[PDB]
RNA sequence: GUAAGAAGUCCUUGUUUGAACGUGGACGAAUGAAGCUUUUAGUGGGCCAUUUUUGGUAAGCAGAACUGGCGAUGCGGGAUGAACCGAACGUAGAGUUAAGGUGCCGGAAUACACGCUCAUCAGACACCACAAAAGGUGUUAG
RNA sequence: GCCCUGAAAAUGGAUGGCGCUCAAGCGUGUUACCUAUACUCUACCGUCAGGGUUAUGCCCUGACGAGUAGGCAGG
């Protein structure tokens, strides 16, 4: 009779998507990246400066 | 909007009998990719015989000033096709950053001329190195050893209505 | 019996549940890889281009008075039949002729999954022969189109975005979106002229994920 | 153009009509210049063509006779046939798919290289 | 505005009911569309929607006619139907023993079919006898 | 103009050196969502606008070909306005906007920023649309 | 590029008026804001369609609502 609407009231949206709740567990929306430090070429700097 | 300036590269779409081909880049102030993407392909055109369905763009990539604190003095070349065959304008701008100078030269063409995005051109700005190289007045007004200068009319911005003051502007 | 119900709906759920962590798991390494793909032509020296876009959203920006039949008749087509009605298309040629005839009368752009999951979510309304349907419940949507394996709203997102073999009864099953106008408004003053003029119209091939979100 | 002669035309082909001014002789049909129709008969002399002329807004079909000389063979369903063919070649494969075509589709991703092209800067 | 594009409002024509006034029809409409809702036996549907026509759409059907129905293979023991009305013909001079069912008898009719040793039925009679329409063979006048 | 398939493809031999019919076996680009009669009102050389094109001269303009709108149509804006901009209407409420606007009349910044301009009746949409081709020891930037 | 002139009469007169001069004018850019019978949400009325049910009625669901000549229906 009333539409309820998800990313508000967590019951309705549990209803459905059920891989929410875990999501939240691990948070998985502030989840940190492996970390690398691969870094870029010279010709590439340079064509990106100038020339 | 607040200009930036953008790296792009464009690689008019491999054949069969032309693999690899020759990758044109070009530098671009603009608000946004997509107008920057636009004015790319608007340039091609004119030099060589690509198209957006013809080509391709291969890196869009901002370019940040080196030292957006150190003060300079640009000189940039500039045309416009009007109202005869296309002529040329020098001008100098002191600031601190390509894009502001661009800013105002835009808002300064606009004002001065009534010349607009549309019909501007932009051929290469360019920091100058060495004093001695300024040439135009206003720029050299600004140049000369322990340079200083009062404010004399003061006008304060005031908040309210009224006023119980006689108000004064000093400095 | 109460009992045998409750069974279906669990195994069903654990079902939904194992396909939504798939589907997590698919996305972040998608573009994790894209990003270390760009990251290894940097250091390589070479440069690396993404695939074009196969989705757009789209967004109707004019009324119906004083509309030419053929734009008219296009705008029917894709069934953008009032202001501010939307839809996803894919991207082909055969649609890149239609969004080149409707351009100075819709918006169109690129979207992502944060706001077609908003969508979906919010404004999702689905045709059961007819009537806009709210979807409200999985089994709404397992059982019209669970005949192309789609038994959660996820995996119709995900049939979505990841252009599959049923987007387009994905898609037609899907109501046009209804939508409001922009919360912060439009931005520049005059609507009608290209988004590289100062205008609204025209493809910009992200901002449409803001406007969306501004007007949903 | 003796190879105008050496041209059998069987009951079911689809031939377009494109007269040519050489022979005087059976010179037809003004507007009936580059409109495709199927044979029904043939005699000595002679071909039939069928053609659906539309009148009003119902087509309606008027049959016809033609020199041999008038008439070619259509090329329009060439690919249909090759389709069909590698069609029930790629169902053979299956039984041991996308046969169907599709528009251009967007292009993929890639890369591209800098061993000796290097990007050449340039401006207006 | 939505920029229509189906002209709606629209009707649908069809018919939801007669025009007629006759109670007894009325209770026969009423039961068939009980029968026709909850059988699923199209056999029902077809005489509800029959049942509405009118009497230019309900030709009258022949002793002749029924009698050329049942000369067909594997018919003759059928239960014949016509919706509308049944005349006598005398221009055939032999008639089978079949049951048949309408709403209208003739006198006539009536007579050559009892004569020839058969039974006239009502709708309801063959509701009772079968509701689905098994072993049934319907029948329509000329309508020109 | 035609074509984009199950009224289509591929094996099976009786009737003019072979064609047609017939026998039986194996299997298709995108998007979006009915047909048949029957019968009768009112209107059936009226007004406006755009762009295609023929002929045009003091200037205007006259003929045809689409399209859109008014006629029948209220609403917001343009100070006011049949055909301009937006947008088409059930009765109400809350929110967001369009076009147009935010010194006072008048709801909304006498907001921010860069320049230019002083007119002895400046200007406050222009249109190498008219006055029109220039003139000026007024000013600014090239 | 802006400014002056670049001809136009006759009741008193109009950037709409007041009036405005680093503007309340011209050009351009960045934000905020006002605001329609337009868009979104909800309720109610009516129509239409689809369903259900021992009653030209009852129930569920959804989409729609401009209107002259004129037509049909219910009152």
């Amino acid at each position: 009779v009333l539409k309820k609407n998800p990313l508000k009231n967590k019951q309705v949206l549990l209803r459905l998507n059920p891989y929410a709740k875990v999501f939240a567990a691990e948070k998985l929306g502030s989840k940190k990246a492996e970390k690398t430090g691969t870094k870029p070429a010279a010709v590439f700097t340079e064509t990106l400066k100038h020339d | 909007a607040h200009f930036k300036e953008y790296q792009v590269i464009g690689r008019r779409l491999p054949t069969e009998s032309v693999p690899e081909p020759k990758l044109f880049r070009m530098r671009i102030f603009a608000s946004n990719e997509v107008i920057a993407k636009s004015r790319y392909w608007y340039f091609l055109q004119k030099l060589h015989k690509v198209k957006k369905a013809s080509g391709e763009i291969v890196s869009i990539n901002q370019i940040n000033e080196a030292h957006p604190t150190k003060v300079k003095n640009f000189g940039v070349w500039v045309r416009y096709d009007s109202r005869s065959g296309t002529h040329n304008m020098y001008k100098e701008i002191r600031d601190v950053s390509r894009v502001a100078a661009v800013e105002t030269l835009y808002q300064d063409m606009a004002a001065r001329h009534r010349a607009r995005f549309r019909s501007i051109h932009i051929l290469k700005v360019a920091e100058i190195e060495k004093t001695a190289d300024v040439k135009r007045q206003y720029v050299k007004q600004f140049l000369t050893k322990d340079l200083k200068f009062p404010l004399p009319h003061r006008v304060q911005k005031s908040t309210k209505t009224f006023s119980y003051k006689r108000p004064s502007t000093f400095y | 019996e109460r009992a045998a119900r409750k069974a279906a709906n669990k195994e069903k759920r654990a079902i939904i549940l194992e396909r939504n962590a798939a589907y997590q798991k698919e996305y972040e390494t998608a573009e994790r890889n894209i990003i270390q793909a760009k990251r290894d032509a940097k250091a390589a020296g070479s440069y690396y281009v993404e695939a074009q876009h196969k989705l757009v959203f789209v967004v109707r920006i004019k009324g119906i008075n004083k509309i030419p039949p053929k734009p008219r008749k296009v705008l029917q087509l894709l069934r953008l039949t009032r202001i501010n009605s939307g839809t996803f298309v894919k991207v082909t040629k055969a649609t890149l002729e239609l969004l080149k005839l409707i351009e100075p009368y819709v918006a169109y752009g690129y979207p992502s999954y944060s706001t077609i999951r908003q969508l979906v979510y919010k404004r999702g309304f689905g045709k059961i022969n007819k009537q806009r349907v709210p979807l409200s419940d999985n089994a709404i949507i397992e059982a019209n189109l669970g005949k192309y394996g789609i038994l959660s709203i996820d995996d119709l997102i995900h049939e979505i975005i990841t252009v599959g073999p049923h987007f387009k009864q994905a898609n037609n099953f899907l109501w046009p979106f209804k939508l409001s106008n922009p919360s912060g408004g439009w931005g520049v003053p005059r609507k009608f002229k290209h988004f590289i003029q100062g205008g609204s119209f025209g493809n910009r091939e992200e901002f449409i994920n803001k406007l969306v979100k501004s007007m949903n | 153009h003796l190879s105008t002669y050496l041209k059998v035309y069987k009951v079911g082909d689809i031939v377009d009509i494109k007269a040519n001014g050489s022979i005087q002789k059976g010179m037809p049909h003004k507007f009936y210049q580059g409109k495709t129709g199927v044979v029904y008969n043939v005699t000595k002399s002679s071909v039939g063509v069928i053609i659906n002329k539309m009148v009003g807004n119902r087509y309606l079909e008027k049959r016809l006779n033609l020199r041999v000389e008038h008439i070619k063979h259509s090329k329009c369903r060439q690919e249909f046939l090759e389709r069909v063919k590698a069609n029930a070649a790629k169902r053979a494969e299956a039984k041991a798919v996308q046969l169907k075509r599709q528009p251009a589709q967007p292009r993929e991703s890639r890369i591209v290289s800098t061993e000796g092209n290097v990007p050449q800067t340039l401006a207006p | 505005g939505i920029d229509h594009t189906s002209k709606q409002h629209k009707r649908s024509g069809h018919r939801t009911a007669p025009k007629s006034d006759n109670v007894y029809l009325k209770l026969l409409v009423k039961l068939y569309t009980f029968l026709a809702r909850r059988t699923d036996a199209p056999f029902n549907k077809v005489v509800l929607k029959a049942l509405f026509l009118s009497k230019i759409n309900r030709p009258p059907v022949s002793v002749s006619r029924i009698a050329r129905a049942l000369k067909q293979e594997g018919a003759a023991n059928k239960t014949v139907v016509v919706v509308g009305t049944v005349t006598d013909d005398a221009r055939i001079f032999e008639f089978p023993k079949t049951t048949v069912a309408a709403l209208r008898f003739t006198a006539g009719a009536r007579a050559k079919i009892v004569k020839a040793g058969g039974e006239c039925i009502t709708l309801d009679q063959l509701a009772v006898r079968a509701p689905k329409g098994q072993n049934t063979l319907i029948l329509r006048g000329p309508r020109n």
